[PDB]
């Protein structure tokens, strides 16, 4: 079976602007490869094709792409989920970020927002434990749905609020992360964290568009975490 | 700050929801819309106050909402500030025109 | 100087668990430190680690670091260095508790303590009843660890050079390593990172095989860099094949599955580990379980299907709740890559190249070793190694599950703790000349100038195929000798290989060509080593020499790159806190 | 200076994103609409003649359409506003399914009010 692709190209030393290039791949009829498999095979035939990938199993977060309009990971999106008779499979970089080369975007702004929310345990050291901090299963369950983020940026690059203000709005991934520390029973700086999130932009740019939760390859829900931060902000400042 | 805006939008939305129910309620049960019954309805102190209250609530609610729109789509500072000026003036003019209109009934 | 020179006290090449732990320690100890990584740090292979960290916390039951030492020594089939293993098992608890205090989101027992599960090669009382000492965050422990260490590096404001590709070590006229050259992937700029301490933390090399659990980036860059600098590598024949990669995909499903009560079946529904390992059963050492699955297959009791030949890993009797709570990661991997729901159906699994026990020989301090003409150990000044790239050796001929994440942390931390002493002991290192630096670029220049040579894709396939066929779970002398001749030809083809993309902005082709040189050196050192060891020990199994030979081969194998010949190094048998565990027959 | 992929015609938007952009649009329209309604009110209340004059204005088909449009946008502001506040107050789940479902229902409720506005205006 012949597979047809339309893939975004851009090299600043060669291209005036980005363009779309047609590609073709012969595939095995009775076998369903992942998009990443196809990309790797395209690069065997066009070595100039640049994209990021590593784990190939949906864990590292390297190969976020816009595939037929929708964000996801190449390594766990089957060709069969993308392929339509008479249509090309359209592969483009995550939206809103600068394009370095071909399918490779500069994740700088995404990482900057993550750093803004101080994503590390802050514990004042008072009442230190004998060994590990004791965290009951009930307290530990609160981190579930939050710690699993793989920093793929599929969510944020699908968020319009993040498109218009990537430097001010923290964006879904970053807010999910802030929340992961906000409700960690071991983190003692909840109040001071919330006090850094009270401005008009950090959190409140989220208008429940819900693009974030439809694309997350890990099935996480930034909208819900954001909702929780907003409650905490009301509880503290209203 | 963000929490203040967030709360004000919702506080004024509740007030405006009640106003709409009041107004729709009038329109859906008034029957024959004569000048007499129309001026009767806006003569009422209840209608005058509620209407002006609504206009203040619009000023708050729409200002915060338009400010959010502008801070997404209008980056150049001078154009944004000028547009905010037009919008705030329009909202204030709304309230003021309202007073002039109800005072006159 | 042509090249820009960026100077630090320490340059850490690799931001997996080992390099991030080391960078953190080096920086806290007062020194400047550049942390390099060819991918964003949280995409390192550490993120994929599943089952957890083996450490005698004593949470699930009373434990003892000496029990863990025993399991490790025996698991290593007696070539693990005992002083080093002692250091690791004894230091482990403190090192792991400190990760918890960094915020690592470990799973929890009802009383609030870190959750520990059973795993392969874990016993109470020196070879007694099954233990549970693997500390876990569901089956995403590697993810949890790497993100936590990345977070701590942010907190510490570590200087990180993300997506920089280290090309080759730079040596001075005295033979000291004085930094490395590196290529900025985004811009194509090449720079000399000058350092008093160059710490290799580049990870493993599973991609020398046709089927591996390892990420695409696991290309043995540290092995190639070492070899090209004249630094030997040790025990390269010792490649762990994880018992349970998904058949047809190579993707790992954790030993955690068997730790939680799951087990292996053959086509007849026999739980055959009961026959092959009467005591430890499905939680026997990995070398044993892998061989057992293969024997079941060679003898025609393997199952078949679209996945190809395999054993069944039965989990459904654990129930939805336990699976979703303790093993959600493999549920996902199995549904995606096998089209099998483990809640209802067994996972089709096969032994799969997983982990490199070999590497650059080091001390506990992280200092890299070489040998002189007399066969005596000599520190390579300026060079250090931590993590999978190192051969301390704490894992000998067969690593225990969970002992790798422990090694990253303990030894990453140790290299950092001891860095000042190590730098003071080596003394002042003389500067690299302009030509020393240029020597580090020869390999890159060959690629940039070769336009009409061979396709590197064909070369990479031939290489992986050769390793799969000849250097897998079972080995034969004739086939290994022929494999080695095959690699020699392949390696010759690689010297005339073309680079088809000449661009400078985010050129991944150039990177992958550079990686290919390292796949070749790693495969080549593996093959020579494997032919050399004429016995079977741990993961190294040969039909022509089926027995373990403690008279002749109770030692490390050492590949010398200048002569491309082999020699031996002693196994340490002198722990300080308890007696050495003597070699004995090793059955599970 | 680097290109960016922000060609909105190449991105799939789910129904929740559609619901949302229409809410913003309804907001801008309603803001302008208040002035128009005030202008109309003022005239209708100034004299008996002003009332007849407002009645005649409302009599034009083109004006009916605009008025129906204004009431539809207003209806949309209200209904989807209420949906938003139901999430804010925890009466609606913030799963994706609940979001799609509640958006769909908002469209239906809006259309029903739109027809009712039509009947008021015709
Ligand atoms: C493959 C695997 C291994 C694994 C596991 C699951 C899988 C799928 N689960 C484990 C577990 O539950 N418990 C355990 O003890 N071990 C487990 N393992 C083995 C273990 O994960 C790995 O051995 C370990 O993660 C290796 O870590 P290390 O810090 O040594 O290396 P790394 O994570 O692979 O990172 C290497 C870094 O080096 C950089 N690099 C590589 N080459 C270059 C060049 N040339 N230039 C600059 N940087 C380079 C990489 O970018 C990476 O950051
Ligand atoms: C009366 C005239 C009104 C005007 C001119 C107006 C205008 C606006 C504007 C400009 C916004 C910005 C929304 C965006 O861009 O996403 C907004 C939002 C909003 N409106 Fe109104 N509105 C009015 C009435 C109402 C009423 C009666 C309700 C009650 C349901 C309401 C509920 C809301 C809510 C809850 C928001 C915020 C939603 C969010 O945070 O995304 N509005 N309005
Ligand atoms: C930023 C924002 C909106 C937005 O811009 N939505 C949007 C714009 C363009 C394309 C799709 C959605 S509508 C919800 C309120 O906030
Ligand atoms: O089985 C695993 O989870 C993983 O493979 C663990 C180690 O230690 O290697
Ligand atoms: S929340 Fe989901 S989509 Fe967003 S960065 Fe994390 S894993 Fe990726
Ligand atoms: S994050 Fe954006 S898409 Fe998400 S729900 Fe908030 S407006
Ligand atoms: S390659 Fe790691 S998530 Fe796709
Ligand atoms: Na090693």
């Amino acid at each position: 079976m012949r597979l047809e692709f339309s893939i975004y190209r851009y090299n600043p030393d060669v291209d005036d602007a980005p363009r779309m290039q047609d590609y073709t791949l012969e595939a095995d009829e009775g076998r369903d490869m992942m998009l990443l498999d196809a990309l790797i095979q395209l690069k065997e035939k066009d070595p100039s094709l640049s994209f990021r990938r590593s784990c190939r199993e949906g864990v590292c977060g390297s190969d976020g792409l816009n595939m037929n309009g929708k964000n996801g990971l190449a390594c766990i999106t089957p060709i069969s989920a993308l392929n339509q008779p008479g249509k090309k499979i359209v592969i483009r970089p995550l939206p809103g970020l600068p394009v370095i080369r071909d399918l490779v975007v500069d994740m700088g702004q995404f990482y900057a927002q993550y750093e803004k929310i101080k994503p590390y345990l802050l514990n004042n050291g008072q009442n230190p434990p004998a060994r590990e901090h004791l965290q009951m299963p009930e307290q530990r369950e609160k981190l579930d749905g939050l710690y699993e983020c793989i920093l793929c940026a599929c969510c944020s690059t699908s968020c319009p609020s993040f498109w218009w203000n990537p430097d001010k709005f923290i964006g879904p991934a970053g807010l999910l992360a802030a929340y992961r520390f906000l409700i960690d029973s071991r983190d003692t700086e909840t109040d001071s964290r919330l006090d850094g999130l009270s401005d008009a932009f950090s959190v409140f740019r989220c208008h429940s568009i819900m693009n974030c939760v439809s694309v997350c390859p890990k099935g996480l829900n930034p909208t819900r975490a954001i909702g929780h931060i907003k409650s905490m902000l009301l509880q503290r400042n209203a | 700050n963000g929490v203040h805006d967030f709360i004000l939008v919702r506080a004024t939305a509740i007030v405006l929801t009640l106003y709409i129910i009041y107004m729709v309620g009038f329109f859906a049960t008034s029957g024959e819309l004569t000048y007499e019954v129309w001026i009767g309805f806006f003569a009422s102190a209840f209608t005058k106050v509620f209407t002006l209250l609504a206009l203040f609530s619009i000023l708050i609610h729409a200002w915060i909402g338009m400010w959010q729109v502008l801070t997404d789509y209008v980056k150049p500072l001078a154009l944004r500030l000028m547009l905010q000026l037009v919008i705030v003036v329009a909202l204030v003019v709304y309230v003021i025109y309202g007073f002039v209109v109800v005072w006159g009934v | 100087m042509k090249l820009p020179v960026r100077e630090f006290d320490a340059v850490v090449i690799g931001a997996g668990g080992a390099g991030m732990r080391a960078a953190l320690q080096i920086s806290q100890s007062g020194q400047t430190c550049a942390l390099l990584s060819k991918v964003f740090p949280t995409r390192s292979h550490t993120v994929s680690a599943q089952g957890g960290i083996t450490v005698a916390l004593g949470n699930t039951h009373e434990d003892n670091w000496e029990w863990h030492m025993y399991d490790t020594v025996k698991g290593s089939d007696y070539i693990g260095d005992q002083d080093a293993i002692e250091y690791m098992c004894k230091t482990g608890p403190e090192a792991i508790l400190e990760l918890e205090h960094m915020g690592l989101p470990f799973s929890r027992l009802d009383d609030g303590r870190i959750y520990q599960r059973p795993f392969g090669g874990q016993s109470k009382n020196f070879g007694g009843e099954q233990a549970a000492r693997t500390a876990a965050a569901a089956d995403r422990t590697g993810h949890a660890l790497l993100h936590t260490l990345y977070q701590q590096n942010l907190k510490n404001h570590t200087t990180i050079f993300s997506e920089w590709y280290a090309l080759d070590l730079v040596k001075n006229q005295d033979g000291a390593v004085v930094g490395c050259t590196a290529l900025c992937i985004e811009t194509g700029e090449v720079v000399y990172f000058k350092a008093r301490a160059t710490v290799l933390a580049t990870g493993g090399a599973g991609r020398i095989y046709q089927s591996t659990t390892n990420a695409h980036i696991n290309t043995g860059d540290g092995v190639g860099m070492a070899i090209r600098a004249g630094v030997p590598v040790q025990d390269m024949e010792m490649w762990q094949f994880h018992p349970t990669g998904i058949a047809g995909a190579g993707v790992l499903v954790t030993e955690g599955c068997r730790g939680e009560g799951g087990y292996l079946l053959n086509k007849h529904g026999e739980r055959f580990m009961e026959r092959y390992a009467p005591n430890a059963k499905d939680l026997a050492g990995r070398d044993v379980v892998a061989r057992s699955i293969m024997i079941e297959i060679r003898e025609g009791r393997g199952c078949d299907g679209p996945w190809g030949p395999h054993a069944k890993l039965k989990l459904d009797h654990l129930g939805k709740e336990v699976l979703e709570s303790r093993l959600p990661g493999i549920l996902e991997l199995s549904r995606t890559f096998a089209h099998v729901d483990p809640v209802k159906e067994p996972i089709p699994v096969i032994p799969t190249c997983h982990y490199m026990m070999g590497g650059i020989p080091t001390k506990v301090t992280g200092q890299a070793l070489t040998v002189n003409e007399k066969g005596e150990d000599v520190v390579v000044p300026g060079l250090f190694a931590v993590g999978e790239i190192a051969c301390v050796s704490v894992h000998g001929a067969n690593r225990l599950g969970g002992n790798s994440l422990l090694d990253l942390v303990v030894f990453g931390r140790a290299a950092g703790l001891h860095l000042q002493e190590s730098i003071a002991e080596q003394g002042a290192l003389r500067d690299a000349s302009e030509s020393d630096v240029e020597a580090s670029l020869d390999r890159l220049n060959r690629w940039n100038n070769n336009r009409n040579g061979e396709d590197p894709v064909a070369i990479r396939k031939a290489l992986q195929e050769c390793m799969q066929h000849n250097f897998s779970v079972f080995r034969e002398g004739d086939a290994m000798a022929k494999g080695l001749e095959q690699l020699k030809v392949i390696r010759e083809r690689l010297k005339n290989a073309r680079l088809d993309d000449t661009s400078s902005e985010f050129n991944t082709q150039r990177v992958e060509c550079l990686e290919l040189d390292n796949l070749m050196e790693t495969a080549y050192a593996t093959a020579v080593s494997a032919n050399f060891r004429t016995e079977s020990r741990g993961a190294h199994s040969r039909f022509d020499f089926p027995d373990r030979d403690d008279e002749n081969w109770l030692c490390h194998s050492l590949y010398l790159p200048e002569s491309e010949s082999m020699t031996r190094r002693s196994v340490n048998m002198e722990p300080k806190l308890r007696p050495a565990f003597p070699p004995k027959i090793r059955t599970y | 200076q680097r290109p960016v992929n922000l060609d909105l015609q190449t991105i799939r938007f789910p129904i929740t994103a559609i619901a949302s952009i229409l809410h913003r649009v309804s907001g801008v329209i309603t803001f302008v609409a208040v002035g128009i309604l005030l202008w109309l009110l003022g005239t209708s209340l100034s004299s008996p003649e002003g009332f007849e004059q407002a009645s005649a204005i409302m009599g034009s088909f083109f004006v009916k359409f605009i008025m129906w449009g204004i009431l539809t946008a207003l209806a949309y502001m209200v209904v989807v506003g209420i949906r938003h506040m139901m999430m804010d107050f925890g009466y609606l789940e913030e799963t994706f399914e609940a979001g799609k479902r509640s958006a769909k229902i908002s469209f239906v409720i809006t259309v029903v009010l739109s027809l009712l506005a039509g009947v008021l205006v015709w």
